[PDB]
């Protein structure tokens, strides 16, 4: 299917205790490979995925390099954009960015984005075109009008449907083991006893991967959404995903329930039922 | 200027069973801005020997991390969770139901 | 493999 490579950029200035922080990661698909934190010892582009670390110095060397290139920008960026929205200089504030690119099936680009901004609001975006931007307000005009007039936007376009989706495919190779592989969801039911006339039935996915899932809850086959407590993806810490969704039972009318599971590594949805 | 409140969750990497080694996670994510201040408890009471993974954030920019220790369960123990933010007016505490 | 270049806002 469709591939990711993403990187994902949080700055955050710290008024007195010393420079801004800055923090890096990048994902393939829903798995990290890279991060870089300005505060960690090393202070170079480090290894999270066991595939890219027989990479090279080459590439260590160079990306290391880049993400402290990034660094540079983002504490510059702070002091740029407390002046165009008159901040005093004791306020701590958010910038983040996010950039990557897909491929399809096929493996050819698909689509690019480059997402920026600033107090955990739209700041400015590439549109999809990868030739145009969208400034968000009047202070991220001065941006858009910035880069327009230095075609930071070809360049842009340039990484994004060349280096971008030819390293994406390199690393899916490089890992093909980890990135080419769907761990189905494990499944299962509980059921408690909530008082006397009541239970909670829960259903369960284990050890799923990638993240994308969907768990429904049925009563007489009509959709329980209203009625369903579910709870976001989480990440089970090894690489899998977790997730579950309740509905509460008149006791008896366990027979009448049923969860319905689709994730792309199952041949047929599920249909789970308490009996 | 923007804030959002963290959403937690306690749970254990594996299905939880007393004498054998787990990991104890504790998810929280949709916060912003990106300070926050998460504990492990054993029977109320810091854990020491806890990580967390590198920040990173969702479509709507608000940030999650995750936080986990090496852990055995046992019968007796309690486990939970807790987080402070600037949303939050005091420091919650998000038990840890095992079943579940 | 990050951008080359990232220009300043």
């Amino acid at each position: 299917g469709s591939h990711s490579m993403r990187y994902f950029f949080t700055s955050v200035s710290r008024p007195g205790r010393g420079e801004p922080r800055f923090i890096a990661v990048g994902y393939v698909d829903d798995t990290q490979f890279v991060r870089f934190d300005s505060d960690a010892a090393s202070q170079r582009m480090e290894p999270r995925a066991p595939w890219i670390e027989q990479e090279g110095p080459e590439y260590w060397d160079g990306e290391t390099r880049k993400v402290k290139a990034h660094s540079q920008t983002h504490r510059v960026d702070l002091g740029t954009l407390r002046g165009y929205y008159n901040q005093s200089e004791a306020g701590s504030h958010t910038v983040q960015r996010m950039y990557g690119c897909d491929v399809g099936s096929d493996w050819r680009f698909l689509r690019g984005y480059h997402q920026y901004a600033y107090d955990g609001k739209d700041y400015i975006a590439l549109k999809e075109d990868l030739r145009s931007w969208t400034a968000a307000d009047m202070a991220a005009q001065t941006t858009k009008h910035k880069w327009e007039a230095a075609h930071v936007a070809e360049q842009l376009r340039a990484y994004l449907e060349g280096t971008c989706v030819e390293w994406l495919r390199r690393y899916l190779e490089n890992g093909k083991e980890t990135l080419q592989r769907t761990d189905a969801p494990k499944t299962h039911m509980t059921h408690h006893a909530v008082s006397d006339h009541e239970a909670t039935l829960r259903c369960w996915a284990l050890s799923f991967y990638p993240a994308e899932i969907t768990l429904t809850w049925q009563r007489d086959g009509e959709d329980q959404t209203q009625d369903t407590e579910l709870v976001e993806t989480r990440p089970a810490g090894d690489g899998t995903f977790q997730k579950w969704a309740a509905v509460v039972v008149p006791s008896g009318q366990e027979q009448r329930y049923t969860c319905h599971v689709q994730h792309e590594g199952l041949p047929k949805p599920l249909t789970l039922r308490w009996e | 200027m923007i804030q959002r409140t963290p959403k937690i969750q306690v749970y254990s990497r594996h299905p939880a069973e007393n004498g054998k080694s787990n990991f104890l996670n504790c998810y929280v994510s949709g916060f912003h801005p990106s300070d926050i201040e998460v504990d492990l408890l054993k029977n109320g009471e810091r854990i020491e020997k806890v990580e967390h993974s590198d920040l990173s954030f969702s479509k709507d920019w608000s940030f999650y991390l995750l936080y986990y220790t090496e852990f055995t369960p046992t019968e007796k123990d309690e486990y939970a969770c807790r987080v402070n933010h600037v949303t939050l007016s005091q420091p919650k505490i998000v038990k840890w139901d095992r079943d579940m | 493999n990050l951008v080359p270049m990232v220009a300043t806002v």
